[PDB]
């Protein structure tokens, strides 16, 4: 708009502990 | 390749040796790209051509 600028990013990382699921898959 | 319109970022220009002795001893300097002018309050050219 006034003066031009410069910035950073860096990308996330994201995890969770594997969680628990009472539903089965396969026969 | 094109002409910005936003300012730009400078130095910025310092003004240093002038009269009939200086003397000088080349402390400090920084290092870093920069521009020393000789004369003092130059930049004189106020007509402008719409």
């Amino acid at each position: 708009a006034k003066i031009a600028t410069a910035s950073s990013a860096r990308q996330t990382d994201v995890e969770k502990p594997a969680d628990v699921t009472f539903t089965i898959e396969n026969v | 390749d094109d002409v910005g319109i936003m300012q730009q970022k400078k130095p910025p220009t310092v003004v240093q040796s002038r009269t009939d002795v200086f003397n000088e001893q080349f402390a400090n300097e920084a290092l870093h790209p920069m521009t020393k002018v000789i004369f003092n309050g130059l930049d004189v050219n106020t007509e402008v051509q719409p």
